[PDB]
């Protein structure tokens, strides 16, 4: 994580992920990804 | 507007630009004033460019 | 669901043009620096 | 282009065929900015009312921060509807 | 938009405070003639992705790729220029002034290959290989 | 042949591209050391 928008937002309401995967998902917002596709690809395997 | 403000505000727009700009252009002679006028030509302010062109051309001339 | 039996042609030349290019080139991005 | 660190490594980092097809399913375009969020998705934090003042106050501060990455988190605020299918793995990982 | 105008219709980067979406650096020496690796999009010429608005980001690659065609053959021997020049300014619920970008890009493309295909002619030069 | 051997070979060729992406992942992190 190690960022103000990567770490503080990941534990606001209920929180809880893998930290490296949460940092990768926080970095994926800057990678111009479609919000639904990455979550669908994660949910179709997890 | 309060007293006298509107036709003293018009001067203030003529004057406050110089009170910053000539205070950045202190001491520079010859082409060194022209290199300051480069940095002030690349200014972000678009109206101040035309409003000070009268003096900026008497640097360039 | 049902398969139209023609898109595999385009898929074969697609994977060929990606994989064989990348396979030989990426390894010899070493050679450009190692040689 | 750079799918090694954030697609290949992110696909490999999952604890669970679609091993290589997950990157094609999550094939992001770097030239886009098309968030599917709306203002209706702001009520997703209201379900987690353990301390709702410090669950509703964070969003204005995250918007007041100068990053534009707060927009795609509409589906990520709801996250998984399964019971702790991402959150509970950290307790096993910490051991 | 006046800085954009100079970059779209001429090969000139005006560069106000470096807050415009395109800027030029002197990376030219890294890969001067050939694109040995890429140079004219993120490196020698670079786009600050967040310094573009929304109604222009939809074709900011074409903005970044318009002016280069006006300022790579200027070094090589033809005055590649756009005599079309349509002033860019905001208007209520309108972006036709950004719709002008396509015409200027295609015109820069037209004069660039109007050099390249017939002076240093690729259609006859390339045959050699 | 039973219309899955050919597509299994196709999926193997997708796995080849994934292996080339993994080699790209090792290559772009070895770029930082000596060069």
């Amino acid at each position: 994580t190690e960022e103000m928008e990567l770490y503080e937002l990941a534990q606001a309401a209920g929180g809880g992920i893998d930290p490296d995967v949460f940092k990768i998902l926080v970095d994926l917002l800057k990678l111009n990804v479609a919000p639904l596709a990455v979550f669908q690809m994660l949910k179709s395997m997890c | 507007l309060r007293r006298l403000l509107v036709w003293t505000y018009d001067p203030k727009i003529r004057l406050k630009t110089l009170a910053a700009l000539v205070d950045h252009c202190q001491g520079r002679k010859g082409g060194e004033l022209a290199s300051a006028v480069h940095a002030y030509t690349k200014t972000g302010d678009p109206y101040m460019r035309s409003l000070v062109q009268h003096i900026l051309s008497l640097v360039s001339h | 669901r049902a398969r139209n039996m023609k898109d595999f042609e385009n898929q074969i030349t697609e994977l060929k043009k990606e994989n064989f290019n990348l396979k030989l080139r990426i390894y010899f991005l070493e050679e450009r620096m190692q040689q | 282009r750079i799918h090694h660190d954030v697609n290949e490594l992110l696909s490999l980092l999952r604890v669970h065929a679609e091993v290589y097809i997950d990157l094609l399913q999550k094939n992001r375009t770097p030239y886009v900015t098309t968030t599917v969020s709306a203002h209706s998705a702001k009520v997703k934090i209201a379900e987690f009312s353990r301390t709702p003042e410090d669950f509703l106050k964070k969003y204005d501060e995250l918007k007041s921060k100068n990053t534009r990455n707060l927009d795609p988190l509409v589906y990520l605020l709801s996250k998984l509807t399964e019971d702790k299918e991402t959150l509970q793995y950290l307790q096993q990982n910490a051991k | 938009f006046e800085v954009l105008e100079k970059w779209i219709y001429r090969g000139i980067i005006h560069d106000p405070y470096s807050e415009f979406m395109v800027e030029e650096h002197e990376l030219r020496k890294e890969r001067i003639q050939e694109d040995y690796n890429d140079k004219y999009w993120d490196q020698r010429y670079t786009i600050v992705q967040q310094q573009i608005p929304s109604f222009l980001q939809k074709m900011a690659d074409k903005i970044l790729s318009t002016g280069k065609y006006l300022n790579v053959v200027r070094e090589c021997g033809h005055d590649v220029t756009c005599p079309v020049a349509k002033e860019i300014i905001y208007t209520l619920k309108e972006r036709a002034y950004v719709e002008q970008i396509e015409k200027a890009f295609n015109y820069a493309s037209k004069v660039l290959l109007d050099f390249l295909m017939e002076e240093k002619e690729l259609v006859a030069h390339l045959r050699s290989i």
